[PDB]
RNA sequence: UGAGAAAAGCCUUCUCUAGCGAUC
RNA sequence: AAAAAAAAAAAAAAAAAAAAAA
């Protein structure tokens, strides 16, 4: 895991303004859902096979 | 004759025309103007274009045989408009006419025949 | 998939039919003295015009004096003579081709071994010998065909 | 098998002579490389005659003769010079071939071998003829597709309307341009005199009279007296005096007046070139579409044809199009642009745009297929409209 | 819908050399503005950034409906020679024209007077179309204006399509180029099959020294229709 | 002509000259272009693609072309005006900087008083804002050049070395800024 | 070598010399957005894309208005947008169907975690 | 698959086209 | 197929990344 970072080492995150969380959220869920849409076409496919 | 007027149809011919549109108005097949011929030519349902040579000015119609060309699409001329009036079921002179693409109808076999003459006269 | 065919029925064959003739299918024909364009009128009832490829044509004229009779017969204006440019004279080959390509041709033939092709071809007819008569197959306007 | 092929070109005309060739076999995989590789058809192929044509209108009247058939005097002269008089020349056109016949005594043959020969030569001609000619083979052939072509159909060259669409798009890019350079114009002035904005209401205007007064120091007795001129009337230039007598402005250098002065000549002079242009598209218009320009004007019937993109392409539109084409710039809704006798009340002011669409229409396809543009139609479809205007006014 | 004007979209290169896709909501073929900023019949332009695509019709065009099928090869490609017969108006000869680019040429024949004018117009303000008002029944009355040129497309629409090209292209073609026909079944003879048309023409032009390579139907856009595709004395290999 | 000739200022004379190609045979040109280009000028004229032009086109095209030559004239004394301000109101930046780097620079800040507030680390990145907060926000490298990049030392010096003569060219700049808005005495001695 | 690097730089003379841009998480964000339209609308159906990675050589534009086309085809300068990911963030029929889709997935996934 | 696999620089052996050459 | 590690997102999901079985 290495999860651990000294304190002197870390740096501060990124924090993103208001309107590119709205972009970034909105590909994300595009994303899961094309990808359970093409999920969904493999089976019927293989079905039919 | 104005040269422009270059499909000139005879006696024997133009008859076969006018009892064409009269049977093709009783089928719902006809769009009367000259605006509402050169919508069918756009969206290419005209099987072929009949246009009235006596018009006073005769450019009004002389951009229907330009869409005519580019849509291979036969016209013809007749030398009367109140006869072109009557066969269309209008009480009005009318300078030009189309007849539309119809699936299925029985006007076919007429119709083959009609474009076949036109593009005779042509040579 | 070609618009012709509506599933397995073939619209655009009409009631002018283009024949293509096998080599063994004259020899047959005359040894059983049926006349090759009179017996095919009878069959369907309609105008049918043969034709004969060059790779047909070559294979009669090899086969030597013995089957003249067969080559000046296969010689008839009536015919249509249509030409291919194929490296060779081997002509199941070239029917099957002719036959994939354009789907407008009825197959004549007696050899067992073609017809089991040409019937892998979707929506093609095949003409063979029954008895002393002609026969056709996978043809709906057979109308005056031998009835068994 | 020697034998004389002519090879016409729009250069010129070209005399060869044929020394061998494998005839039986010329149509093969092995043997058509005679004709194909330039170094073999230099072996069997010369050019013993090349008489190039001299002018552009000299080309043109021997294409009319090639194509009708007949022997030119040019072509003549070629043949009889250097052809000795038991003579085979090879043509591609069996009616020129004839008329050769008929006209001198050689044989004509236009098939067979002749054929081959005549694209070999085709595709080798820039290579034979080069350097010969000051015009360049392939200019040649461009240049002579267009006046062959432009004389069968009998174009008119007056009748063109790339102009129009040109002038329309610089009047846009000179109204603005000129606007831009007016405000800059009133700002460094006003530093000097600032009331000067308040009485003159027209950008362009105010360019001369800057010219005019180079400082409101000196403004006085004969120069009030031109300035009252200048101005439309002469209560104004009376309180312009006093203006400059009473200001707040400040002095300015030199160097600064002497920039200021060239600069507000110089928008002077675009605005003159701006009002030219729009004499020159007036003149054009009457000369493409006059009856269009008598129904509309022309201003308003030049961006039509701007908005179509050519004459043409107006006239094949149906009338239902052509409203739309003036929707953004309300060129039919806003009448006084166009100006009509008599007015159009707000309840049918659709109609009268939809009534005034079709008259457009129908004189712009007057104006494109007439044998000879005229304005009188024009005239008479405008004068439909007003008995349509007072027939929605009066009610009569 | 469609593509409305004022939408973002991109522009990638087709697989022929010259033709170009318009990824968006829709998809549309567009081809590369010779002359930017104008419209030769009103279709859909996309600026890119000093660059102009205009897009292609392929109900108005046959050319573009054969590339929307798959045609395997147009043989229409930059720098090359095009000799066009049945011009018409110039709606396809356009696209044509900027396929070749600057370097390349298009004959446009056109026999008719009417639409003989709308190519003077339009090869006014293109470089590289050369008009040729001629009857294309009779190749030797032109033999003056062209030179060997690379690909002939026909678009004649007559009974003796198969002729009017055979003498053109001995004429005119050179050896190892390639022509494109399209073929309307209704005209050649309304009395036999379509099916059986398609057979007899492709028969004629092995008669005439041609080779013919392949055909393909243009069904979702035109019915009874046919595009073949071949090479005139091929190159021994 | 528009091939051959690449100066649209001298294209621009040549049309007023010349109206059409018939008077390009007779006319002389060598006073606009050299007689070689001449040759070649005269040897195009003959040979030709071009449609004929009516009368009251070509007229036209002078009067167009006649707007041009006036602009690009009227440009010139522009230029040398703000030649002759910049050397008057701050001297030593136009001796170190140049005529046209300065006045863009004050065009930036929008005044010399307000320039003169700057750092000299400013002054360097003025012209590149856009990269330099693109570089700030996703922790990247920040840009060098600034408006400097067209300066004359800057233009001269090797791409390698033009990072180092960037900062020493806006370091000894921002000394002649402070001088010349706060200097009641005008001299380019220190500029110098 | 270095010949090769030049030539890969550019689509090529056959078509007219494209240039490939430069990668950035906007264009990035276009790309995936548009290999991901089958799902934006349920009613519309399209074919598989062409290539699985994005394309090297591309070109981003908008569409010129036309005159014949005021009302027929033509988007209201406010609704206008500078990419094609702010298009999509700005419709109400997209957002709507999205978010009803998205909802359900994670539900019949907590049906299933538990 | 198993002179293991992966990357950089130097020689050797050869392959394609495209002009060019055949005009005395 | 599967046990992991590194990012983002939503109130867990999503893209890449290794090993092991087959
Ligand atoms: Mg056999
Ligand atoms: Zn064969």
């Amino acid at each position: 895991k290495a999860g651990k970072v000294p304190k002197d080492r870390r740096r501060p995150a990124v924090i993103r303004e208001p309107h590119e969380r709205k972009i970034l959220a909105l590909l994300d869920a595009l994303s899961t859902v094309h990808s359970q849409k093409m999920k969904k076409a493999k089976e019927q496919r293989h079905l039919h096979n | 004759v104005n040269p422009k007027a270059y499909p000139l149809a005879d006696a024997h011919l133009t008859k076969k025309l006018l009892d064409l549109v009269q049977q093709s108005c009783n089928y719902k097949q006809l769009r009367k103007g000259a605006n509402e011929a050169t919508k069918t030519l756009n969206r290419g349902i005209s099987e072929f274009i009949v246009m009235a040579a006596d018009a006073e000015p005769l450019e009004i119609i002389l951009h229907l045989p330009l869409l005519c060309e580019d849509k291979n699409v036969p016209y013809v001329f007749v030398r009367s408009k109140q006869a072109l009036g009557r066969a269309c079921g209008v009480s009005r002179p009318v300078i030009a006419c189309s007849v539309t693409i119809k699936e299925g109808s029985q006007l076919k076999q007429q119709i083959q025949s009609i474009q076949q003459s036109i593009e005779r006269l042509l040579v | 998939h070609p618009s012709c065919l509506f599933f397995q029925y073939n619209t655009q064959l009409g009631p002018p039919y283009h024949i293509l003739v096998d080599t063994n299918f004259i020899n047959f024909s005359i040894k059983a003295k049926l006349d090759l364009v009179q017996s095919m009128m009878d069959c369907l009832y309609a105008k049918c015009i043969p034709c004969i490829t060059d790779c047909v044509m070559a294979e009669i004229e090899k086969l030597g004096q013995k089957y003249r009779v067969a080559l000046r017969i296969a010689k008839d204006p009536r015919f249509e003579r249509l030409p291919c440019t194929h490296k060779g004279t081997y002509a199941d080959d070239c029917l099957v081709q002719r036959v994939t390509q354009h789907k407008c041709y009825i197959v004549a033939t007696v050899d067992r071994d073609l017809k089991r092709r040409i019937r892998k071809i979707p929506g093609v007819p095949i003409m063979y010998i029954s008895n002393h008569r002609y026969n056709i197959e996978r043809m709906p306007d057979d109308y005056g065909a031998p009835r068994f | 098998v020697l034998l004389h092929v002519l090879f016409e070109h729009a250069v010129g005309y070209a005399l060869l002579a044929l020394k061998e060739v494998e005839e039986i076999s010329l149509l093969q995989p092995q043997v058509e490389e005679s004709v194909l590789n330039l170094g073999k058809f230099h072996s069997i192929v010369r050019l013993v005659a090349f008489c190039p044509f001299a002018s552009s209108q000299v080309a043109l009247e021997n294409a009319n003769a090639v194509s009708e058939g007949v022997v030119h005097e040019d072509l003549r002269l070629l043949l009889e010079t250097h052809l000795p008089s038991k003579v085979l020349l090879g043509v591609g056109d069996p009616k020129i071939g004839a008329a050769i016949q008929e006209e001198l005594g050689y044989n004509c043959q236009t098939g067979g071998v002749i054929a081959e020969i005549l694209r070999g030569v085709r595709l080798h001609f820039h290579n034979l003829v080069k350097g010969l000619t000051d015009l360049s083979a392939c200019k040649a052939q461009l240049g002579l597709g267009h006046s062959y072509s432009r004389a069968k159909v009998k174009f008119n060259v007056n009748r063109v309307d790339n102009m129009i669409i040109q002038s329309i798009s610089l009047l846009d890019q000179l109204d603005k341009d000129i606007n831009t350079f007016s405000m800059r114009v009133r700002e460094w002035y006003g530093y000097h005199f600032p009331e000067l904005v308040k009485i003159i209401n027209d950008n362009a205007t105010y360019c001369r009279l800057a010219q005019f007064i180079g400082n409101r120091r000196e403004l006085n007795e004969d120069k009030l007296e031109k300035l009252e001129e200048l101005t439309m009337d002469g209560a104004k230039a009376k309180a312009i005096l006093d203006a400059s007598r009473s200001s707040m402005g400040m002095d300015i250098s030199a160097i600064d007046l002497i920039n200021i002065e060239s600069f507000s000549s110089r928008v002077v002079s675009l605005s003159e070139y701006r009002q030219s242009l729009h004499t020159y598209l007036r003149s054009k218009m009457s000369q493409v579409a006059p009856s269009l320009s008598a129904l509309i004007g022309e201003a308003v019937g030049a961006r039509l044809i701007a908005h179509a993109g050519s004459l043409t392409n107006l006239a094949k539109y149906p009338a239902s199009t052509v409203q739309i084409l003036g929707a953004e710039k309300a060129l039919f809704r806003a009448l006084k642009h166009s100006t009509f006798i008599g007015r159009a009340a707000a309840k049918n002011k659709g109609r009268i745009s939809r009534y005034l669409a079709n008259k457009c229409s129908i004189a712009s396809r007057i104006d494109c297929f007439s044998e000879v543009p005229t304005s009188v139609f024009g005239e008479k479809l405008r004068e439909q409209v007003e008995e349509r205007l007072s027939f929605y006014e009066t009610g009569e | 819908r469609g593509n409305q004007s004022g939408k973002n979209v991109m522009v990638e290169p087709h697989r022929h050399e010259g033709v170009f896709i318009c990824r968006g909501k829709e998809d549309a073929l567009v081809t590369k503005n010779l002359v930017p900023g104008e419209s030769v019949y009103g279709e859909k332009r996309v600026s890119i950034s000093k660059i102009e695509y205009r897009a292609w019709n392929p109900f108005r065009s046959k050319l573009a409906a054969a590339i929307l099928g798959g045609v395997d090869q147009i043989h229409i490609k930059p720098g090359a020679k095009v000799l066009y017969l049945g011009a018409a108006s110039g709606t396809t000869v356009s696209h044509v024209s900027d396929i070749v680019g600057p370097d390349g040429l298009v004959y446009a024949v056109e026999f008719s007077h009417r639409s003989g004018r709308d190519l003077i117009n339009l090869a006014k303000k293109r470089t590289n179309i050369i008009p040729v008002i001629e009857d294309a029944r009779h190749p030797h009355k032109y033999r003056m204006l062209i030179a060997m040129v690379d690909v002939i497309f026909a678009d004649v629409a007559q009974p003796d399509q198969t002729r009017i090209v055979a003498l053109n292209a001995h004429t005119f073609l050179r050896n190892g180029g390639h022509f494109v026909i399209s073929i309307k079944a209704n005209c050649i003879d309304s009395t036999a099959s379509a099916e059986a048309v398609f057979a007899s023409e492709v028969k004629k032009m092995q008669q005439e020294n041609m080779k013919p390579q392949e055909q393909l139907t243009l069904e979702p856009y035109e019915r009874d229709h046919a595009v073949v595709v071949g090479v005139y004395r091929p190159p021994p290999k | 002509l528009g091939k051959i000739i690449s100066d649209n200022l001298t294209y621009c004379k040549c049309l007023q000259k010349v109206g059409d190609r018939k008077n390009y045979a007779s006319a002389k040109l060598s006073e606009l272009l050299p007689e070689e280009v001449e040759a070649e000028v005269k040897a195009a004229a003959e040979i030709s693609m071009g449609t004929e032009v009516s009368e009251e086109d070509i007229c036209n095209i002078l009067h167009l072309c006649t707007q041009v030559i006036e602009i690009s004239e009227y440009r010139t004394q522009l230029y040398e005006y703000l030649q002759n301000r910049m050397m008057a109101i701050a001297p030593n930046v136009t001796v170190m900087v140049g005529e046209l780097v300065g006045a863009r620079l004050i065009a930036h800040a929008g005044s010399l008083l307000n320039l003169a507030k700057h750092a000299a680390s400013t002054v360097q990145i003025l012209g590149a804002e856009k990269a330099l907060f693109r570089a700030l926000k996703s922790r990247r490298d920040t840009p060098k050049y600034g408006l400097i990049y067209h300066a004359s030392l800057v233009g001269q010096t090797s791409p390698k070395h033009k990072g180092k003569i960037s900062r020493m060219l806006a370091a000894k700049t921002v000394l002649a800024i402070r001088y010349d808005a706060f200097g009641e005495d005008s001299s380019s001695a220190m500029g110098v | 070598k270095k010949r090769r690097k030049e030539r890969q730089k550019t689509a090529g003379d056959g078509w007219f010399g494209m240039k490939a841009p430069e990668m950035t998480n906007e264009l990035k964000n276009d790309l995936k957005a548009l290999k991901m339209r089958a799902s934006m609308d349920p009613k519309r159906f399209y074919k598989k894309n062409d290539r699985d990675g994005f394309p090297k050589y591309f070109q981003i534009g908008t569409i010129v208005d036309n005159p014949a086309d005021f009302y027929h085809s033509r988007i209201p300068k406010k609704q206008r947008k500078r990419t094609i990911v702010e298009e999509l963030l700005a419709d109400s029929e997209f957002r709507r169907y999205n978010r009803r889709k998205y909802s359900e997935i994670m539900a019949e996934k907590a049906a299933n975690a538990a």
